[PDB]
């Protein structure tokens, strides 16, 4: 119950479609490129709209591990470049700062 | 909700405003009458109710 | 046998027969846990999270929100006052929302009636071993006037009766600056004396501070450098041989740094 | 992506192989009315935190 | 059809006696030629009951009819009933083209 | 964020699969460019309705000295982070982590670095044979001075900037 | 009451012709009361017909003393509340820095109340003026205005009877429409009317919508055949008109006082005021009539013939036949020259 | 016949019969240009039970 | 009975008659839960603690919160019957399908 | 008795009944002469002193 | 300018008043209900019940 | 056919067919309650995304 308020939550907010599918009445359409057959197991009640293409390969969903602690990272570095002072505005926008860590121990 | 004109007067004279000493002066007084009588005093209570 | 209780749940004005708690603790903690839910959904259903994330929260509101859900008294007004704008104080001084239960402007002075620092449980029977509650449990034993100077405090308190004391804080207080007067309230699980919790506030300020004294380490920082109020103005209602008296007393003499020759306990009973 | 909650961009799929429809008798009828330990006609489901029907 | 002779109205009408002499019509003017047609087309036909009274009760000269009502949430709907022939407006018509 | 020496962690919102924008990606190699080459975790998670990662790490004079140095702020690639379609729960933050204290080969190499600091002066051009693909040095002579390093391996540290 | 108010519109600068006390809700009224509620209809159509200067805050602090106890507004000092009564607004010095400025009005607070401050603030008539007389050939006796404009209070256009009586390009036409539209949002939530066991949402709302969708040929009359009316009738007077600036809501320039001097300019004497200045308004104040304002607003009427070049030609033949013009500029030379002599 | 769509409870039932000022299309005066119907009538609970 | 607002009512005749036992939180001060029931004959006066089941506490209002389960998924559903004839008659409804 | 029944008007607003209430006794000026009657007081016992 | 009360005193928010159980008066009433409902106990304080 | 009315088109249980929901609600999904025309549509909806991933 809870999994399903909270996609209802998320369903019913404020944004836009962003995608090229609208829905008729008609014919529920497929796009020209959707990896779906159904229409080719149907007798009534598909389309393939021709002029309306989705960019974005076919593959299953593949989803990574879980931990229950953080891990270590690497970053690696790109050719273009910022102002100093902009990088130093952007992670005050961002930061967290003003918490008390534990301390841990010197020696 | 009272009202007052705004306009040009004629130089009335109503003398009401006293000080509080005054004012305390007579209330030390008139505690000194109505005091110990109670029956100048539940009247007053009466009147109020 | 009792609890004491923080930041977001600490305005809880009413009675408490309205709040209707459990009786244990594991299910009041229960209890709460599962209610402060509810309420953090109907917040952020009201407010999004992404849009308003960094921005600062009016904390007298939010003490007062979660005390009227609690208490089921129609918190929707309190809602939309929660984020803050220009002030914490002028933004309730210029509301015009109807809501006195929790506080009262009177022409820049800002009322707040303070609430509940601890809270009692069943098997809390004003026992020898009990810790003291310093008369911070029921529902009124102070009320808070904030505003922006004390000179303006200080007028608003010519026409106002401060004769029960009223409390200064000086230092780093709550929400802003403010004066505390005591209603006349009493304490009674110490047995052989009843106090008017406005020596019960200064008392338990006092006894802290000393407390604090003795475990300074010149390395190790304090929220705080002096929790002792100094009585500010009802002195003249009381003078030698009073506990209010000798109560500032022991508070000048902490805060300029005494300490007691007698250890005192970790934990007050 | 997304729509109002965001949707995993990137990649699409779909099944591809639908099994062919099977005719009920009343052999299968039977069979499900006498619901052995094996195939009952109906299956439990159970909460997520106690663990129980 | 009868009013848009003599006013300025939103429906196609054909004018044929505009070669006339006419007044600058008004609201009283447009209300009383209303009453007039209203009175004749009860005298023909035989009627004594409210023929045309819930409509002269505005302003003849932009006369429409429709019908609506509206959700909680805003959401509207309308009727705008279609606009059948009659075939005593089309003689009349008819009669002033001869 | 005033004391030199401390710790430092931001939170940024990312929704599943996506490109993370100009903003974001500015205020990590920020993030980066203030800690210099310490030690980074991350943590994924769905927080008050929403999915944010954050990224803690400490700060030293030696990162500050480093951080002096460069004039534009390099811009990490976020494809590391945009793989990332997982949960990683977070942890309280501490000062000093390191529960078991360094080793005795850090400890040895800290003595290096530290005869190398003390070594370098101002304003001198040095050169480092072997470097390894984290410029350390960069951290430990001054920054005003040219440092042209060799190694065998290819680097790991910008250019230009 | 309509008629005089109409003619009131002459003489600002002599009389201003303010509501009448007994026009206003009984105790302050209350949204909660039909008949309050109908008062504040019946009240807030006649107000932008008086040359009263402050006429828009008197219709809106009607409804801020119907409102108390469900919205209130930010108070200027600690001595006077919301619920003081509107007909005591009679004075610029008494506007509420609410009212002067709207933003001081949240909407989350007092939601009907800015929306009646900020129709109050766009849709409010706007004065204007009209030339008459001949300056030319009978001079003109106007002091404060230049010497051909007769100033109005309210909008006008040119004249044409064929226009739509509907049309809410009329400013009168607009206010009942704006003030029928906010009476129902008002009664449409029975958020304010916490008491009526039944629902009279539908009966409110059908009767609002009659008294917006009246047929009334009023305001037409009062835009375009009013102004010609007064224009025709102001230069043959016996007592020519007498005006002050029609200010519409800038506060800064409402006038508040009419004096006449006797002495000379570079001399300092006795401060004896005129007789004028003694007044609480602008001029000798006269109460109107609220409810007949506002039914001759609701019902007007023209003959189902008028033609208005003869109408009008018939009207000003026996009236021009009966002028005295000519004897009163022969009275105006013996008076200056009678002034002259005495000083 | 809503059952409890609180979103779909009706509010109003208008009639028009007037162009309101230019418009000449319906579908656009019709929003402005109503007027609403409908009365209450009251029952017996006890009768009906 | 035809009122829209039947099910808001018969829920607040209950938590009137149960003040001072159990509590719910109300909108605001004007309407609480000592109004009376006939006073909500509106759609915008729908309590906020009745459009969502959870804000009645179930251990704080058990009743009010079972009532209210008790309409939500008890109260008859609407049907239709389909009259007439429209062939040689039309159809004069206007809001429905002939 | 008192505490324990009390009920006020079926449909009252207090700021109607309180304005209707409150009036009359707002407008009887005895309340300005007492004050003349302090200063009287206050003079007579200064003239003995 | 101060007027000493036996009781406590709070504003209204509204004014048409309806009631509610949020105040001293009502809680010491409670108190002492709840008082002698503890303690009516027919054994130790009426035998004969 | 005011509540909406949902055909299947794929391989429907008994042959061609629509579907008409009533207006009944789902109450075990607490700060929402759909009319069961949408409950219907959600559940085949999460159904077929599942679907996919798999
Ligand atoms: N309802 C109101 N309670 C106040 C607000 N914050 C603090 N409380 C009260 O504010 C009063 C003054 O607090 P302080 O001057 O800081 O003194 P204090 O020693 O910090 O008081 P405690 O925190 O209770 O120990 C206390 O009596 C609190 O109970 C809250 O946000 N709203
Ligand atoms: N009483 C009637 N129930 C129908 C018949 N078979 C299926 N049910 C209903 O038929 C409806 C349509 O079924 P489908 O169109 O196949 O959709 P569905 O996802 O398969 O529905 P479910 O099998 O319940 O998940 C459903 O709502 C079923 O509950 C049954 O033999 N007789
Ligand atoms: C593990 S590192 C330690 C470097 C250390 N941080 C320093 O610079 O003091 C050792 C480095 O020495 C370099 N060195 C060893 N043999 C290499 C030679 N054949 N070519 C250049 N690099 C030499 C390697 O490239 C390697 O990266």
């Amino acid at each position: 119950n809870r999994w399903l308020s909270s996609f209802v939550s998320q369903v019913v907010s404020d944004g836009i479609n962003e995608t090229p599918l609208w829905p008729q009445e008609r014919y529920v359409q497929i796009a020209y490129d959707s990896p779906s057959v159904v229409d080719g197991a149907t007798q009534y009640g598909y389309v393939r709209r021709n002029q309306l293409r989705l960019g974005m390969r076919i593959s299953a969903l593949q989803s990574l591990s879980d931990t229950p602690a953080p891990v270590q990272w690497l970053p690696q570095y790109t050719i273009d470049q910022v102002a100093v002072d902009e990088g130093d505005a952007m992670v005050s926008q961002l930061t967290q700062l003003p918490l008390r860590p534990d301390y841990g121990s010197i020696w | 909700t009272v009202t007052s004109p705004y306009a040009p007067s004629v130089n009335r004279l109503m003398p009401y405003r006293i000080s509080n000493a005054e004012r305390q002066i007579s209330q030390i007084i008139r505690v000194m009458n109505i005091g110990n009588n109670a029956t100048v005093i539940q009247p007053v209570l009466q009147d109020i109710s | 046998v009792a609890v004491q209780l923080f930041r977001p749940l600490q305005g809880l004005v009413f009675d408490t027969q309205l709040y209707g708690f459990p009786g244990t603790f594991s299910q009041w903690e229960q209890f709460m846990k599962e209610k402060l839910r509810v309420l953090k959904y109907e917040v952020l259903r009201i407010y999004p999270i992404s849009t308003y994330n960094h921005d600062r929260v009016n904390v007298f509101v939010a003490n007062a929100l979660v005390g009227a859900f609690l208490s089921n008294q129609a918190f929707y007004d309190l809602l939309p006052l929660l984020i803050v704008n220009d002030t914490m104080i002028s933004d309730l001084l210029g509301t015009g929302a109807a809501l006195s239960q929790f506080f009262q402007s009177h022409g820049e002075v800002l009322e707040v009636a303070a609430g509940r620092k601890y809270l009692q449980m069943n098997n809390y029977s004003n026992d020898d071993d009990d810790p003291p509650l310093f008369a911070k449990d029921l529902s009124d034993y102070a009320k808070a006037f904030y505003s922006d100077t004390y000179e303006v405090l200080d007028r608003f308190f010519w026409t106002h009766d401060s004769s029960a004391g009223v409390l200064v804080h000086y230092d780093k207080p709550t929400n802003g600056n403010h004066y505390i007067l005591g209603t006349l309230t009493q304490m009674v699980s110490a047995p052989p004396h009843i106090i008017n919790a406005t020596d019960a506030l200064l008392l338990e300020s006092c006894l802290e501070q000393f407390a604090a004294n003795v475990r300074a380490r010149s390395a190790q920082p304090v929220t705080r450098l002096d929790q002792c109020y100094h009585l500010r103005w009802g002195a003249q209602y009381v003078g030698e041989d009073s506990l209010t008296y000798r109560l500032g007393v022991l508070s000048l003499l902490a805060t300029n740094g005494y300490q007691l020759a007698r250890p005192i306990p970790k934990q007050l009973t | 992506a997304n729509v109002w909650g965001v949707r995993l961009a990137d990649s699409l799929s779909s099944p591809t192989i639908e099994t062919r429809t099977r005719h009920y008798t009343l052999h299968d009828f039977y069979s499900d009315l006498d619901a052995s330990v094996g195939k009952e006609p109906w299956r439990p489901l159970r909460n997520q935190r106690t663990n129980e029907i | 059809t009868l009013v848009a002779q003599i006013s300025e109205t939103q429906y196609p009408v054909d004018r044929y006696l505009d070669w006339i002499p006419s007044l600058r019509a008004s609201a009283a003017t447009a209300a009383t030629f209303a009453e007039w047609v209203n009175t004749s087309m009860k005298t023909a036909f035989d009627l004594s009951d409210m023929l045309l009274e819930p409509l002269l009760s505005g302003d003849p000269r932009m006369t429409q009819l429709a019908i609506q009502y509206q959700q909680y949430n805003g959401r509207t709907f309308n009727v705008i009933p279609e606009m059948p022939g009659s075939v005593i407006a089309d003689c009349v018509q008819l009669t002033a083209e001869v | 964020g005033s004391s030199v020496t401390g710790i430092e962690i931001i939170s940024i919102e990312n929704p599943g699969f996506s490109n993370m924008t100009q903003a974001a990606r500015v205020g990590i190699s920020g993030l980066c460019a203030n800690v210099g080459n310490a030690r980074k975790s991350i943590a994924i998670y769905e927080s008050h309705g929403a999915r944010v990662l954050t990224i803690t790490s400490r700060r030293s004079p030696a990162s500050a000295r480093r951080k002096a140095r460069l004039r534009y702020l390099p811009l990490i690639d976020p494809r590391s982070l945009e793989v990332q379609a997982r949960t990683i729960l977070p942890s309280n933050p501490v000062l000093f982590d390191n529960i078991n204290g360094a080793s005795p080969h850090v400890c040895l190499t800290m003595m290096y670095n530290f005869e190398v600091s003390s070594a370098v002066y101002d304003g001198d051009v040095v050169l480092d044979l072997g470097t390894g693909p984290e410029a350390k040095i960069l951290e430990l002579i001054p920054s005003t001075s040219p440092v042209t390093c060799v190694d065998i391996r290819p680097t790991a540290q910008p250019n230009g900037c | 009451s309509f008629r005089v108010a109409l003619a009131g519109w002459l003489y600002n600068g002599v009389v201003t012709t303010v509501i009448d006390d007994s026009s206003y809700p009984k105790d302050g009224g209350s949204v909660t009361s039909l008949e309050n509620l109908w008062d504040f209809f019946i009240l807030a159509l006649a107000l932008p017909l008086t040359t009263d200067p402050c006429a828009p805050v008197k219709a809106f602090m009607t409804l801020a003393n119907m409102m108390v106890g469900f919205e209130t507004i930010p108070m200027d000092n600690q001595i006077y509340t919301q619920s003081r009564r509107a007909s005591a607004f009679s004075t610029p010095h008494t506007w509420p820095r609410c009212f002067m400025n709207i933003q001081l009005i949240s909407p989350i607070d007092a939601p009907i109340l800015r929306q009646w401050a900020e129709i109050i603030h766009r849709y409010w008539p706007n004065p204007s003026q009209i030339r008459y007389g001949t300056p030319n050939v009978f001079g003109s006796a106007n002091l404060f205005t230049p010497p051909e404009v007769l100033l109005l209070p309210i909008d006008h256009q040119p004249a044409n009877v064929t226009t739509p009586t509907l049309d809410f390009t009329n400013e009168l036409t607009n206010w009942r429409a704006r003030v029928c539209e906010l009476m129902k949002n008002l009664v449409d939530n029975q958020r304010y009317q916490p008491g009526w066991t039944q629902s009279l949402v539908s009966s409110m709302r059908g009767t609002l919508g009659k008294l917006k969708l009246i047929k009334s040929m009023t305001p037409m009359y009062l835009q375009q055949l009013a102004p010609v009316e007064l224009a025709v009738i102001a230069p043959m007077l016996p007592f020519p008109p007498f005006q002050v600036p029609y200010v519409r809501l800038d506060r800064d320039r409402v006038p508040t006082m009419v004096g006449v001097t006797r002495q000379s300019r570079d001399t300092i004497t006795q401060p004896a005021l005129s007789l004028s200045t003694t007044n609480t308004t602008v001029g000798v104040p006269l109460a109107l009539d609220a409810r007949a304002i506002t039914v001759a607003l609701l019902s007007g009427k023209y003959p189902p013939d008028l033609v208005t070049n003869v109408w009008y030609a018939d009207a000003i033949y026996p009236m021009y036949a009966d002028t005295e013009v000519f004897s009163n500029l022969q009275r105006d030379v013996i008076t200056c020259e009678a002034v002259q002599t005495l000083v």
